RNA sequence: UCACAAGGCUAAAACCUUAUGAAACUCCGAAGGGGCACGCGUUUAGUCCGGGAGUGAGGCUGCGAGAGCUAACUUCCGUAGCCGAGAGGGAAACAACCCAGACCAUCAGCUAAGGUCCCUAAAUGAUCGCUCAGUGGUUAAGGAUGUGUCGUCGCAUAGACAGCCAGGAGGUUGGCUUAGAAGCAGCCACCCUUCAAAGAGUGCGUAAUAGCUCACUGGUCGAGUGACGAUGCGCCGAAAAUGAUCGGGGCUCAAGUGAUCUACCGAAGCUAUGGAUUCAACUCGCGAAGCGAGUUGUCUG
RNA sequence: UCCCAAAAUGUAACGGAGGCGCCCAAAGGUCACCUCAAGACGGUUGGAAAUCGUCUGUAGAGCGCAAAGGUAGAAGGUGG
RNA sequence: AUCAACGGAUAAAAGUUACCCCGGGGAUAACAGGCUGAUCUCCCCCGAGAGUCCAUAUCGGCGGGGAGGUUUGGCACCUC
RNA sequence: CACCCCCGUGCCCAUAGCACUGUGGAACCACCCCACCCCAUGCCGAACUGGGUCGUGAAACACAGCAGCGCCAAUGAUACUCGGACCGCAGGGUCCCGGAAAAGUCGGUCAGCGCGGGGGUU
């Protein structure tokens, strides 16, 4: 599943900032190749709205 | 009333003892003393009177005791835990007990 | 109006009408399409407007009751407690809430005693018919 | 000195500090002797190596796990399916 | 009447002059999506005392009496309908519209007609057997005469789902 | 449990049908939240000992409550964010709201929130609509043949709704009520005759009469005409003190407003190129740590 | 103690209610036994309730106190 | 041990200042402004009824919706 | 657990309960029977308790019928709501995404499952 950061985490709530960290970014724009897994799909589907989520 | 025997019944703390329980019918006369397993829903031992009353109804009180005390060592059990259904231990149930008391 | 017993001040929380049906006792009805708290002179207001115009008979079903109590400033302060018991009774209106139903009158005679009643409440109202058979 | 009262009635201060509720929950490791219920009558009631307390506290007799028994509601039950 | 669609997201059908539907007995039990405008023409008619058959987009016909409906508290529109498959044989206890015939002997002194059931649960019926009203004469009626149940002339067959001695019909005061 | 609406009923209390309200009511009951195990899967913190602190006046907003008038740029808790300690764009200006977290350099590029007549960067874009009030660019109860669009009853070429000519009853000055009350200051009823038709009666009128017309009927015209409601945009309601204005200019020959579609502008955000720093692992100098240099990743309000 | 308190714990106000500053030698220990409030119908001083009798009866009673939880298989009531 | 001001300063303790003084505070009141608008001022809806008759020529019970910021306040934001 | 039934005792403690109705006596169980003692009634063998039959199956119990009441209870829909995003000066409201009631309706039920002992298939 291709992830890409296209919103701020400022002034989004602590957990989804946690989550963008966890997920493994740190700059608006940075994407990356991710895991096909309930957790792995949980983390993509808690900050979905901050996320341009491929297939 | 009901509640006497549900009293003792409650009152024999099953597994925190590790003991057996020793059940008897004595309302009637065809007393039951029976050995039952606490955990699983089994009867171990037992001793009717039906079977034999030896012309005695409520004298036969030993002679069940006797016959139960005997079916326990057969089967091993040394540990009990004697419960009065709502019989005020005395007479014919007071017998039962020292019949079993005396026989192992 | 007021009520006969209790335990003397409340609060305040509002959302869509809970126990309010259509058509109970009554053949045309008063509904509220807007939240509120209706004092109990504003009741009174509305049932005297209603029973002078249906002058004998007494066929008014006012479903509503003032059960909240509100309270009040003596004058100034604040550096006192919790106040006014006795300032005025309330009844909590959620829109859908039948507040009052009429019988054995025309359906002109009601479309007017409501359109009276209506310009003494705080609220926006519509006046309705039968065809409500929920449960009974 | 007046003739009117002692202490002046229609007050609001007065609350207390308190505690309460579950200590330890089902699927949890007990020691001997860990406090696993804090209640006021018997909300729960003792069951398998689970003893009460004075106050109706509900604690662990023997180590293990912590089981819940949900019979509907008054016959609820806490008890320790011992591990080894 | 003419159904059309099933799904269980109604997002499809709310934007639309379309009512969400249902249709029970023991045996079937299936979703359904009709027309509001259809429905409600023909409802004001009928009620719980009458029936008119659905077939579904696909040559299905089934026959069915309304069994409760549930409206919008802000709107006056109706919003879902719940339809109970007819049997043939024996049915339930159906509530059936009291209505008033003829001027009151009390009603000319000061007094009034109040209908206080306006609608009664009769069991043991009978299907297509089911009374669309039921006409109670009052002109024998006085000021402070109540009408109870155990003194209506039910339709053959029908019976009494309600106590005999409660108030269906009674004659009122002035004031 | 306490409160409470309509009726039954009984000597009220109880009980029955119908119908409700609850912070200190609950037969019930979520979403969510918390403990624990696992990590089945991504991440990068945690804990423990010891040195040095500072801080114990917070502020706003959304949400959940109390106090308050369901006031306050009010107060007091809970909760999330920002300001505090946060520069940069946007919101005319403007701690807080929207976007976004500034290592340094560039006369490079893409975007976000916002924008694209001229002041002022970039479409005086494209399509179907609506609103002519400058609404847009001050709120309400209430009020309105304002225009747009869907619907629900009805009368209708067996000739309607409106204008036009003629008529409009007789009992009966319905009774009662009264100083009178006669279609019209107030109760009961709204029954009857004659018929193409006329209600013991609508509004006005004099002190009651009369008067002047409508409900109902016919002739001539000739076609749709009327009443409730729904909903979009607009109208009235709309009076404050130094000079006025939506930031202005100005806009309907839309630069207003609903829906859709690209394109461009736009930041210290992302990118390009160069360069420095922090930590880290990977090389080597040196008798050893330890520190140099050296790439690669990473960091720097 | 309850409510506020936002279904964990915790949480403020000169917010809403109300208690405590003791008592019990049995109102403790244990072993036995007992089972409540109320209502209908029937009866001595009586007669609205009382002491008696049958029929309904999760508890609508009680628990030294305030309230909340809890509780009749007793924590209620009686005795060795 | 009403050390009850209940984490309890001494074994041991009241007032007054317009004769007053110093260090501070806009962390905090009086004036004024500001926000609010209960109160205050005004206007509007409805139409009981008053008006010989006729609600509206005048007047408007019970009730309802706003405007203003000149009152008494609330709150405590710049200014001690 | 060859099969029927009964007496004890469990797990389960209303889909197991109540009402109404019918069958069972001398196997079992129930009343019954007498009591001076053992033992017992703040009075009374009511209950406990002792000795025992007969007499009956009345009462109780066990078992069976039944859907009048209880109890259980969908599907659909709504309320509410985590997260995303808005409207209104406000009380208050809306959209997208999952989660999801309560009440009601359809309907389902006069349970199911062990261990021991006693008596039957003449
Ligand atoms: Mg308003
Ligand atoms: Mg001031
Ligand atoms: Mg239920
Ligand atoms: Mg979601
Ligand atoms: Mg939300
Ligand atoms: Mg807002
Ligand atoms: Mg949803």
């Amino acid at each position: 599943m291709k992830i890409k950061l296209v919103r701020s985490v400022i002034g989004r709530p602590g957990n989804q900032v946690k989550t963008v960290q966890a997920l493994g970014l740190r700059k608006i724009g940075d994407s990356r190749e991710v895991s096909d897994t309930p957790a792995v799909r949980g983390m993509v589907k808690t900050v979905k709205h901050l996320l341009e989520v491929q297939e | 009333r009901r509640k006497l025997r549900t009293r003792r019944k409650v009152r024999t703390t099953t597994a925190a003892s590790g003991r057996l329980r020793l059940s008897v019918y004595r309302s009637s006369k065809h007393i039951y003393a029976q050995i039952i397993d606490d955990s699983r829903g089994q009867t171990l031992a037992a001793a009717s009177s039906a079977a034999l009353k030896s012309g005695n109804k409520t004298d036969t009180a030993a002679a069940v005791g006797k016959a139960l005390a005997a079916a326990a060592a057969e089967k091993g059990i040394k540990q009990v835990v004697f419960d009065r259904g709502s019989y005020k231990y005395h007479g014919r149930v007071k017998a039962l007990a020292d019949a079993a008391r005396e026989g192992g | 109006k007021r009520t006969k017993f209790r335990k003397q001040f409340r609060g305040r929380m509002t959302g869509d009408a809970k126990g309010g049906d259509y058509v109970a006792f009554g053949d045309y009805g008063l509904i509220a399409m807007e939240p509120a708290w209706i004092k109990s002179n504003q009741i009174e207001a509305c049932r005297i407007v209603m029973s002078r115009h249906f002058r004998r008979g007494g066929k008014i079903y006012i479903r509503i009751f003032p059960d909240k109590p509100v309270t009040k400033k003596p004058a100034e302060t604040r550096m006192g407690k919790g106040k006014g018991a006795v300032e005025y009774w309330v009844s909590v209106v959620k829109p859908g809430r039948v507040m009052f139903e009429v019988a054995g009158v025309t359906e002109e005679q009601a479309k007017e005693a409501f359109r009276l009643a209506g310009h003494k409440l705080p609220i926006q109202t519509k006046m309705v018919k039968r065809e409500v058979y929920d449960e009974a | 000195a007046h003739k009117k009262g002692v202490g002046s009635s229609k007050n609001g201060r007065d609350s207390n500090p308190k505690y309460l509720g579950v200590k330890k929950f089902g699927g949890e490791v007990v020691k001997a002797g860990n406090i696993l219920v804090r209640q006021r009558g018997t909300k729960f009631k003792a069951g398998q190596g689970v003893g009460m307390g004075r106050d109706h506290t509900l604690f662990a007799l023997s180590d293990g796990k912590v089981v819940f028994i949900n019979k509907g509601k008054g016959a609820r039950f806490i008890s320790i399916e011992a591990a080894q | 009447m003419e159904l059309t669609a099933k799904p269980r997201t109604p997002k499809q059908k709310l934007d639309e002059s379309m009512i969400a539907a249902v249709a029970y007995n023991k045996e079937n039990n299936v979703s359904f999506a009709l027309d509001r405008k259809a429905f409600d023409r023909a409802f004001r008619q009928q009620s719980t005392t009458g029936l008119f058959d659905i077939t579904v987009e696909g040559g299905e016909t089934f026959p069915a009496l309304v069994k409760a409906v549930q409206m919008d508290k802000r709107k006056r529109a109706p919003i879902h309908v719940d339809f109970y498959m007819v049997t043939y044989g024996e049915p339930v206890e159906v509530s059936v519209p009291v209505h008033t015939t003829g001027r009151s002997q009390g009603e000319v002194q000061g007094g009034l007609v109040d209908i206080v059931v306006h609608n009664l649960q009769i069991v043991a019926p009978g299907p297509r057997r089911i009374p669309q009203e039921l006409v109670v004469d009052v002109t024998k009626m006085n000021i402070g005469d109540h009408i109870t149940a155990g003194d209506i002339k039910l339709p053959e067959g029908c019976t009494l789902a309600a106590d005999p001695e409660l108030t269906v019909v009674s004659v009122l005061p002035p004031r």
